[PDB]
RNA sequence: GUAAGUUUAGAUUAUAGCCAAAAGAGGGCUCUUCUGGAACGGAAAAAACCUUUAAUAGUGAAUAAUUAACAACA
């Protein structure tokens, strides 16, 4: 037995760290760990985003249904909810993401500007987009880890009270900023779905009265191997519109259709990049 | 010494949901000083690895070993006590999900040799450890067919990457 | 070290410099003692330069807690979700000073080894290179010594 | 470009079949010509961990 | 595009990472003035051995401030030893590239 | 034993972890494990300077699979690209002829042109109208 | 015909000096395949997976024991029978869960 | 041994600016009694310097300042 | 052209080298005398030959040394 009590202070915390490890602790909300104050978390939100908001309509929109049940229960054994609110800011969402989309690539069909605007205002997407912004923290539901569809609404709500506080411009800007920026790097087809794709290459062709596509095999590798290299090419009137590379003549024939495609509506891999320069 | 082993057999859970899978019964045993080698406790441990505690019994009756009696009356009395006070319905539905062999505390002793030399002996000891858990035995293993061995190779292909560049 | 120890690509939170930039630091706790000379240092950053730093960074949430300590410390919290603890023990005003600020540029990524400096999703405007760019076509589409 | 990235991947790295014709040729030249092809260092996305070689047939 | 002492090929939302301190403040923009070669899918530029001021404007955002990893030196020699070693952390900063521009005055 | 080391425990775990990702008595006996950390150590500094010159044979490697595919040399490619008063490195080089194929042929070109011109001046001789991409631009 | 490089491939390259002499102009627009050099696709006889299985048909003793399956598989992907065989313990449990990726 | 190309050549490159040097040698601006004397002012002036700093020597100054400051190690908010 | 040198006070360790290149002396050794060396690059591996002013981060650049050389008549 050594004398001191520094060595077995200092083994506690190393005890600590093993027990943390094998028995990992339930999430809890930041609410009830120390250093919380409701109402200076508030502000620091809208000036973190240079964004001013009146204090009133904020708070509405974190408040949910679910959280005043479980407090009149508690309240047994007034506050107002954010719904007036999440129905305004959805609505104009819907619109503004439309025009946007419309204004870009005109040509696009209108099925396609829906799958696009409903990809964009998904679970996915909405959900981990709030949590960096700390909307998750400042939340108020009777369950947590919050729920999706629960934080989702509380998401649109926030968009509310700013179009509310600012008017239309400022929130076109909001969703440009945090929504529109979601789409870089993705392919068109990834958003969309689309199946049997010629289908609709030759209904597209027809309204411009364009003849039906001719496939053709451009090139070839390897074709009696097990790794096969495939490029077809459709020509129309004997001119070349579209070539794609595939394992097999049908894989790669129905490449050279999404090809066509993205070329009529505009929706290229070289495309020109969207403008986030405008101040206005 | 460490006997925790024992102590499994006192956990509590809460009680099931009606809309949940049943849980199986889970019952832990072993005996402690054994005169008799780790090492050779092993294949015997080994070989009943996986089986129902019909077939684990049958095979344990016909080997010639000094083990074999000894890991066939642990297996007797686990069984009899899954049925007296862990709920288990049927004796025959119970396999082996765990069997291995331990070191236990050993004695050191004297061994001569023919020049007034001698050696140190060890008195060696073991431990036997078993799990049953209730329900069929589970499916045993299917190796790799053509087709599946081929579609491997494929996603290797495809995983393939520019590598030090833009 | 490097085979011992994890890595990842350059990256950004959510985009950070596409529409706006937003700091990702938004929350500091500061803890003192009122007489121990440990934290002496870490009194007078107080007394100077706290309510300075609070304007200058306005989306950050600044808390000061005097009380019996034995060592001040400091805890940052980020967007993301990543935590940073730093011992002030016995520590001069302008350690503290630049201390903070090095907290306020970073954003919550772990720090380890970054395969490479430079990150592009649109790497290609041409199109990527393929065996056959820069192979001629043939007429009738015949592959070598093929009689037809 | 605009390809999916699946097939994008696939035609960048498929391996070619080539043919070398040897009569009255040296040995050594025709060595040469295979062991470039053989290796992959015809491709300028050559690593020597990305198994990029192709197929040669010599008569 | 030169920058610091390397040269990068660029294009809008690429992130660049450089190996030391800039003196610039987070979110501030800049404009890169050392391009050698500007392209498109049908044309390109050549700079002999720069463009002109004119022709081209390259603009990018300062994201983040950083340190980087600790590097492990420990130089050869007898009685090398686990202690005569050193830790090497550099600072750093990333940029984000925003906008290409060109104008018709070739 | 008036006094005793109370750290030991510490320093240990320093080395120890290290080496968790070696296989044999090395991940656990410190008289082992240290002898073996430190040669790492050694191999991990050497190989800073080395990585650099490895990257540049890549990049000379692949710049020489692209100029064959237009019937150039190596030294022929960057030689004549520098008479151009054309200043892009090696690193920038592989990146275009990997991602923009229809670039690296226009300078494909270029070098091949300017060392055509270098070939006219030499045989003929005497005073002659230097070429059109053989005009050097001068600064001061 | 100035450019010297062949036009019937990848691009057509022209080359141009500006007046001033500092800057050199390139237009390449691309080049599409004839109509005449292209084959008709051979509609009349398809997925991957059915090429493997007839490639890997099971014909004798019907599934085959290690050796034999592997010479199959060696012969059919063009490799040496060692690629297909296993790992030990010791090198399965090392494997990353999660390696990064990058776009 | 056969001595290779290389070898050959290099050695030749470095004999041929060494003739250079030999030639820009050849010219003296200034004769032997011309120069004499022409630097002897700041030859004389460095000296000094040199000795200067030798010869100045000395220990440094102590201030009550120093050693009274210790005693903010227990400075406190009261 | 250049920055060292003397005096005063204090203090140990060390007192067997090795190879290359010159000049001698006893006849391959053995002594005496002048010059140089101790790579992480090169000469196949490579203490002693050749290139090389310290040591740091970088996916920049220009160079140094660099085992090879091109059977008759006339
Ligand atoms: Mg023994
Ligand atoms: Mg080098």
């Amino acid at each position: 037995v050594k004398k001191g009590f520094r060595a077995a202070f200092r083994f506690q915390k190393e005890l600590e760290r093993w027990r943390l490890l094998r028995c990992p602790p339930p999430p809890v909300r930041r609410s009830e760990k120390p250093n919380w104050d409701y109402h200076a978390e508030v502000q620091a939100f809208g000036s973190r985003l240079q964004e001013t908001f009146s204090l009133d309509l904020l708070k509405t929109a974190f408040i949910n249904s679910c959280y005043i049940k479980s407090e009149e229960a508690k309240r047994q054994s007034n506050l107002k909810d954010n719904q007036e609110l999440f129905e305004q800011g959805l609505s104009f969402s819907h619109r503004c993401l439309t025009q946007f989309l419309e204004d870009e690539f005109p040509d696009l069909p209108a099925e396609g500007t829906e799958s696009l605007v409903s990809f964009l205002t998904g679970e996915a997407v909405v959900c981990h987009v709030a949590r960096n912004l700390a909307v998750e923290q400042l939340t108020l539901s009777a369950e947590f880890p919050v729920p999706l569809p629960v934080l989702r609404q509380t998401f649109f709500a926030v968009i509310g009270a700013l179009l509310q506080s600012s008017g239309p411009e400022r929130a076109a800007l909001f969703i440009r900023d945090f929504l529109i920026t979601q789409m870089t790097g993705k392919e068109l087809f990834e958003m969309w779905t689309v199946v049997n794709p010629m289908g609709l290459l030759v209904e597209e062709l027809k309204k411009r009265n364009i003849s039906a596509p001719e496939s053709r095999l451009t090139r070839q590798s390897g074709s009696t191997t097990a790794l096969p290299l495939y490029f077809v090419g459709l020509y129309c009137d004997r001119k070349l519109i579209a070539e794609g590379p595939g394992e097999t003549v049908l894989v790669a024939e129905e490449e050279a259709a999404r090809v066509a495609l993205r070329k009529l509506y505009g929706f290229t891999e070289n495309r020109r990049p969207w403008d986030y320069s405008k101040p206005k | 010494i460490s006997r925790k082993w024992e102590k499994k057999n006192k956990i509590v859970y809460p009680p099931q949901l009606p809309g949940e899978p049943r849980r199986p019964a889970e019952i832990y045993h072993c005996r402690r000083q054994i005169k008799y080698s780790k090492d050779k406790m092993w294949y015997l441990a080994k070989m009943i690895r996986g089986m129902s505690i019909d077939q684990a019994l049958a095979q344990l009756e016909f080997n010639d070993k000094k083990g074999a009696q000894i890991i066939k009356e642990v297996l007797l009395e686990a069984q009899d006590m899954a049925v007296r006070d862990h709920n288990v319905e049927f004796r025959s539905n119970l396999h082996i999900a765990e069997s291995t062999s331990g070191r236990g505390q050993c004695l050191k002793r004297i061994r001569y040799h023919g020049r007034g030399r001698f050696g140190i002996m060890e008195k060696v000891y073991c431990h036997y450890f078993v799990k049953l858990v209730e329900g069929p035995p589970p499916p045993p293993e299917v190796p790799k067919t053509a087709v599946d061995h081929a579609k491997d190779y494929i996603q290797q292909l495809r995983s393939r990457t520019i590598i030090h560049t833009l | 070290t490097g085979r011992g120890t994890s890595s990842r690509f350059l990256t950004s939170v959510l985009h950070n410099g596409l529409g706006r930039y937003v700091q990702q630091l938004q929350r500091l706790s500061l803890s003192l003692s009122r007489d121990a000379p440990s934290s002496r240092g870490a009194r007078e950053f107080v007394e100077r330069e706290v309510t300075d730093f609070a304007r200058r960074n306005p989306g950050v949430v600044v808390y000061v807690n005097p009380r019996p300590c034995a060592m001040p410390r400091i805890v940052a919290e980020y967007l993301n979700g990543a935590v940073r603890e730093e011992n002030v023990n016995s520590k001069s005003v302008e350690e503290i000073k630049s201390l903070v600020q090095k907290l306020a540029d970073q954003s919550g990524l772990d720090v380890i080894r970054i395969r490479k400096p430079f990150h592009t999703d649109n790497p290609s405007i041409q199109g990527q290179w393929h065996p056959f760019t820069n192979k001629r076509t043939a007429l009738h589409g015949l592959r070598p010594r093929e009689l037809r | 470009s605009s390809f999916s990235r699946a097939p994008q991947q696939w035609a960048t790295f498929a391996r070619m079949w080539y043919l070398l014709d040897g009569k009255m040729q040296p040995p050594g030249k025709l060595a040469v010509i295979a062991s470039n092809k053989l290796q992959g260092l015809n491709k300028p996305v050559y690593h020597q961990l990305s198994d990029c070689g192709d197929h040669v047939v010599i008569i | 595009v030169h920058f610091a002492s390397h040269q990068w090929k660029v294009t809008a939302e690429d992130l660049i990472l450089i190996e030391n301190e800039l003196d610039i403040k987070c979110g501030e923009r800049i404009r890169l003035e050392k391009v050698l070669l500007v392209g498109a899918d049908n044309f390109t530029l050549l700079g002999k051995p720069l463009l002109r001021k004119e022709l081209v404007r390259v603009e990018a955002t300062v994201i983040e401030k950083t340190e980087s990893w600790p590097k492990i030196n420990m130089k050869f020699r007898k009685r090398k030893n686990f202690r005569k070693k050193k830790i090497i952390v550099n600072p750093q900063t990333i940029l984000r590239i925003n906008t290409i521009e060109i104008a018709p005055r070739l | 034993l008036r006094n005793r080391l109370t750290d030991r425990y510490w320093r240990v775990q320093e080395v120890l972890k290290h080496a968790q990702h070696f296989r044999g008595r090395k991940n656990r006996c410190y008289r082992l494990a240290v002898r073996a950390v430190t040669r790492a150590f050694v191999k991990c500094t050497k190989a800073r300077r080395l990585k650099k010159r490895n990257l540049r044979t890549l990049w000379i490697n692949r710049i020489t699979a692209a100029s064959q595919e237009h019937g150039l040399k190596y030294p022929a490619f960057i030689v004549n690209l520098i008479k151009c008063q054309v200043e892009l490195n090696r690193k920038v080089l592989v990146d275009l002829a990997i991602y923009e194929p229809k670039t690296f042929k226009s300078l494909a070109a270029l070098a091949k042109r300017r060392q055509q011109e270098g070939f006219a001046a030499a045989l003929g001789d005497g005073k002659e109208p230097e070429g059109i991409f053989s005009r050097v631009v001068q600064y001061h | 015909t100035y450019s010297s490089l062949p036009d019937d491939y990848n691009c057509q390259v022209d080359l141009a000096l500006t007046a001033d002499g500092r800057t050199i102009v390139c237009y390449h627009p691309s080049v599409d395949i004839p109509y005449e050099h292209t084959k008709p696709i051979p509609q009349p006889d398809e997925t991957h997976e059915q090429i493997l299985k007839a490639k890997l048909e099971v014909r004798k003793s019907k599934q085959l024991e290690q050796g034999p399956m592997i010479e199959q598989l060696s012969k059919v992907f063009y490799t040496t029978k060692h690629r297909w065989y296993p790992h030990g313990q010791y090198h399965n449990r090392r494997k990353k869960l999660n390696p990064p990726r990058d776009r | 041994r056969t001595v290779s190309f290389q070898a050959k050549e290099s050695m030749i490159r470095r004999l041929e600016v060494e003739a250079e040097n030999h030639y820009w040698l050849s010219m003296p601006y200034m004769t032997a009694e011309q120069e004499c004397g022409h630097a002897a002012e700041r030859r004389a002036q460095a000296f000094e310097a040199i000795k200067a700093a030798a010869t100045s020597k000395f220990p440094k100054h102590r201030y009550i300042a120093d050693q009274l400051d210790h005693l903010n190690i227990s400075k406190k908010w009261s």
